[PDB]
């Protein structure tokens, strides 16, 4: 998968 | 006359302090143990995005910065969701130690 991204 | 190369940073460890606002910290993070690396085979936590005029931009954070530690919490070997939880619960002032390459 693509790498995970989380907004903070 | 011929030009000499100016001084040039190749690598850098920094300590930055973000002041949270109602919208958050103005960053996105990527990577972590168990998930797909942000960069090559490095499973560390990385800054993937900085809001242009956001709190982290003000504090000097940059895309690609590798996150090493947050308010005394070491992120070595951290899973993606563990770093997210440390950051969402970091409070008003988020001081972080980062590794930065050119």
């Amino acid at each position: 998968p693509a790498w995970d991204e989380t907004n903070l | 006359n011929l030009l000499i190369e100016p001084a040039r940073i190749e690598e850098e460890e920094l300590t930055l302090t973000i002041l949270r606002q109602t919208g958050g910290l103005g960053i996105s993070i990527a990577g972590g143990k168990g998930s797909t690396p942000y960069k090559g085979d490095d499973e560390g936590i990385f800054i993937s995005r900085v809001s242009e005029e956001g709190p982290a931009a003000r504090a000097g954070v940059r895309v690609g910065d590798k996150l090493l530690e947050v308010n005394g919490v070491a992120l070595q070997g951290a899973e993606h969701h563990e770093a997210v939880e440390a950051l969402r619960g970091a409070g008003t002032a988020v001081q972080m130690r980062v590794w930065r390459e050119r």
